[PDB]
């Protein structure tokens, strides 16, 4: 995907197509013929081209024109409009760039931003790109939200946001080049090792893994072509149908061996009837043959009744044998067809034992990017997002990945350590509470026109809640959050003198024993130039061994690899640090999921802001004051820092829209 | 539109399984009751074979016996017509197990045997008692 056509790609839009969002802005253009709506197109994506090009600096007005051609530069009020369109929300001149106009001297209007993740970060960043007065609100001592790397020494691993999923049509393929990330490359290969200590054979690696993948198909046959979605009134989360598939396999196995033993047998009786036949026929052959011969020893000369009666018993005896022989032929066609039935036995079972843990190890790892169990994942919607999922391959961070937030925050005043307690709005204006988190008297009054809340879902969840909203936010909203999912999951990073792995995998798994512990420290990375090796504590498994000491934890982790490379092949970790995600209070949990009976609207209602109510009953109906970013808000990006500062963009641009106005729709 | 592999998916099943709670189990366990039932009729029949298959050992071999070899005769000598009105009136219509017990005559010269020598022999008289039983 290169070309001026490279850019839509890069920058999320179709080339040939025009957006639902361009044709609100430019309804003349969609509305209008072909050929301008085409020529609208071009000047898009171009100007994406040029912003693509060189990131590192703002492209204004003036930096664009000059550089189309006509019949393009023909028309300046149109490219004015489309440039004015696109660093309004975010696709160009957006994240971290050297601006060539200093900004304006006096800021217009005022909003407040809750939190510092990187969707914060970029909304208020931008905001301030627009000529407004922004303040950053953080409960933490740091920034960067739920990215967070632990830095000691020349020990970095980040326990947040680790690797960026592709570069193609990645937001942060640009600021990657805005900031110094070095962007290196993960192995794909991963190598199970089981309760033993020692690896699976390969062929039953390859059996498992195309087993599990098929199984997923299955549900999605289940949901898609079956309509199995509903049970007792409940909506199905994959899990079940994982079991019910699990299940109808087994099943079939048995019923298509008792096809087999049936036919077997029914072949078999089928032996019955003709040696039976065989048994008394045999045994009249016999009498009949002393008959015969005792009518032989008659000796000659005879009456032709005596020579009749041994001429006839002969050929009794001449067709009777034939009538043993043939089917003596035909049970020897039946008798030697039962081992050869025999000898094709359907499979002995569906599955086996052992290999349920190495598929739980699968399950596992399901569950751990989803962050939460199969049990509560909405089987029709889990992967809706699968769609928008970038090209090339997954990149890891290696200095960490908080050199990002970091490098947004500059510039910005973030006051720290102030956890807002309640936020207050109506048509006038907000003001929103907050507390010094450190000497908790201390309370703060800040007033705005807006507020922008990137709060995680998980405190948003929060019963009590930790942070009121006056007025309570609406019921559409609250239901909505209430049936979204957060799910949790944890890393325990270890830090060694050197490496005794196999510097050559990035990445090396451990079956668990059983079904219930499969998500307990399956998998291990390698991904660090230190001697740091971590293991990923996922599914159910997170959630009970947060309340657990981190002794027993790294001790678990140093039992397991042991066996593993050996028993002294392995030191005890200079320093070792457990995240436990669903504790923080600033998190409550790791990021969202679509929950069984939720789907992908319920971020759509997430993402729209509060109007308040008319202060003066009869007035003219207010602005809404009250907007939403962070993970949880962008539909099909969730879960996601690319997703995150999507969102941060899009609402500075939504922000800025309604109180600085929008000049571009003319 | 189909399973991705030799997965087996369709209705009809899935309604069974999610029946109740324990559908699943309760549609399996009889499932394996009714194998190791019929397994059990197997290894059954299986040993009541072998009994009359050493019932059946040595074949019919001591009462095999040689073959008569013969070339077709053109006529008859005296013999022969007394053997083969006795053959029909035990046999009757069945030709080929009278040709044999007379030997020498093949197939065919058994039947224009019977619209010949006929009233003189009286076949149509002796043929309705082997019709009579
Ligand atoms: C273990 C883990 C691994 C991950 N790995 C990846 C990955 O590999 N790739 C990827 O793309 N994404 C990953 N993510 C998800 C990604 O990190 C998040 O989607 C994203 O960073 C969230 O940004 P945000 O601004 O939306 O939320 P946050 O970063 O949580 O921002 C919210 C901010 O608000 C602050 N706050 C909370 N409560 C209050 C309060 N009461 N008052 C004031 N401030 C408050 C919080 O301190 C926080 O700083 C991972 C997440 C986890 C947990
Ligand atoms: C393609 C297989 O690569 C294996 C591998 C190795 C090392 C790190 C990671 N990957 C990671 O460490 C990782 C990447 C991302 S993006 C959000 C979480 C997360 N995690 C844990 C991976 C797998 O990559 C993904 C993992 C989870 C995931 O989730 C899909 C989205 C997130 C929630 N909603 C659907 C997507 C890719």
């Amino acid at each position: 995907p290169s070309g001026v056509e490279g850019a839509a790609f890069q920058s999320r839009l179709p080339h040939d197509r025009m957006t639902s969002q361009e044709a609100a802005c430019f309804p003349d253009i969609i509305s209008g013929p072909q050929q301008t709506q085409k020529v609208f197109l071009f000047i898009r994506n171009r100007t994406l081209q040029l912003w693509l090009d060189n990131p590192k600096i703002q492209l204004t007005f003036e930096a664009t024109l000059q550089q189309l051609e006509a019949p393009y530069n023909s028309d300046t009020v149109l490219v004015h409009r489309v440039h004015s369109y696109l660093e309004r929300h975010g696709l160009i001149n957006f994240g971290i760039y050297k601006r060539i106009k200093p900004l304006p001297t006096k800021k217009t209007g005022k909003v407040i931003i809750i939190g510092s993740g990187v969707s914060g970060l970029a909304a208020a960043r931008q905001l301030q790109s627009f000529g407004m007065d922004v303040t950053l609100l953080e409960a933490r001592d740091r920034v960067g939200g739920r990215v967070a790397t632990f830095r000691k020494g020349n020990y970095v691993a980040d326990l947040g946001a680790m690797v960026v999923t592709g570069l193609g049509g990645n937001p942060m393929a640009v600021v990657s080049k805005q900031v110094n990330m070095e962007l290196a490359k993960i192995k794909q290969k991963c190598p199970l090792y089981e309760a033993n200590g020692q690896a699976v054979p390969k062929e039953k690696d390859e059996m498992v893994e195309q087993e599990f993948n098929r199984l997923l198909e299955a549900t999605s046959y289940l949901s898609h072509q079956l309509d199995f979605n509903v049970l007792n009134n409940k909506p199905v989360s994959l899990g079940q149908a994982l079991e019910v598939v699990i299940q109808l396999q087994e099943k079939h196995v048995k019923d298509e061996q008792i096809e087999h033993w049936k036919k077997i047998v029914k072949t078999q009786e089928e032996l019955k009837e003709l040696l039976n036949k065989m048994v008394n026929l045999k045994e009249k052959i016999k009498e009949l043959h002393q008959q015969y011969k005792e009518a032989s020893e008659v000796k000659p000369p005879r009456d032709i009744t005596a020579e009749f009666l041994v001429k006839s018993k002969h050929r009794d005896l001449t067709a009777l044998c034939k009538e043993y022989d043939e089917l003596a032929e035909t049970q020897g066609k039946l008798e030697e067809k039962l081992q050869e039935l025999e000898a094709n036995p359907p499979s002995d079972v569906y599955l086996s034992s052992r290999d349920r843990q190495i598929l739980d190890w699968h399950f596992a790892n399901l569950e751990f990017a989803n962050a939460t169990p199969l049990s509560t994942l909405s089987l029709k919607h889990w992967d809706q997002d699968d769609d928008f999922e970038f090209t090339g391959s997954h990149l890891t961070v290696r200095n960490g990945y908080s050199c990002v937030p970091v490098a947004l925050a500059e510039g910005l005043d973030i006051k720290l350590n102030t956890a807002v307690r309640q936020v207050r709005y109506t048509a006038s204006g907000c003001e929103v509470i907050a507390v010094n988190t450190r000497s908790t008297s201390q309370t703060f009054i800040y007033k705005c026109d807006a507020v922008l809340c990137t709060l995680p879902l998980g405190v948003l969840k929060q019963q009590p809640p930790a942070v009121q909203f006056v007025p309570p936010l609406p019921e559409w909203k609250t239901s909505a959050v209430q049936r979204m999912g957060f799910g949790n999951l944890n890393k325990v990073v270890l830090c060694f003198d050197r490496v005794f792995w196999d510097p050559s995998v990035n990445l090396f798994g451990h079956v668990g024993s059983t079904t219930a512990s499969r998500g307990e420290l399956f998998l291990f990375w390698n991904l660090y130039k230190a001697p740091i090796l971590l293991a990923l504590v996922a599914g159910e498994a997170a959630g009970i061994m947060e309340n657990i000491s981190d002794d027993v934890i790294v001790g678990r982790c140093l039992a397991i690899l042991k066996g593993i490379f050996g028993s002294s092949a392995v030191p005890q970790p200079k320093e070792t640090v457990v995240s436990r995600w669903r504790a923080d209070p600033w998190a409550r949990g790791s990021y969202s999921y679509v929950a069984a009976g939720s789907s992908g609207n319920d971020y759509d209602l997430m993402a729209q802001p509060i109007t308040p109510g008319p202060s003066i009953p009869g007035a003219p109906q207010p602005i809404p004051r009250l907007f939403f970013a962070g993970e949880h808000t962008i539909r099909n990006y969730p879960a996601t820092v690319h997703g995150a500062l999507l969102s941060g963009l899009r609402e500075a641009g939504r922000i800025a829209d309604q109180f600085l106005g929008a000049m571009y729709t003319l | 539109r189909k399973p991705p592999k030799g997965m087996f998916l369709s209705q009809e099943d899935v309604e069974a399984v999610s029946a109740n709670a324990t559908a699943a189990t309760t549609v399996l366990r009889q499932l394996d009751m009714e194998l190791v039932s019929v397994k059990r009729q197997i290894q059954n029949i299986k040993q009541t074979n072998s009994a009359l298959k050493e019932k059946l050992d040595g074949g019919i071999e001591p009462y095999r016996l040689p073959e008569v070899i013969q070339k077709c005769n053109a006529r008859w000598t005296t013999e022969e017509q007394l053997l083969a009105v006795q053959a029909i009136r035990k046999y009757g219509r069945d030709f080929q197990a009278i040709s044999d017990v007379i030997g020498n005559k093949s197939v065919v010269q058994v039947k224009n045997f019977f619209v010949n020598y006929r009233r003189r022999f009286n076949i149509d008289e002796v043929l309705q008692e082997w019709e009579a039983e």
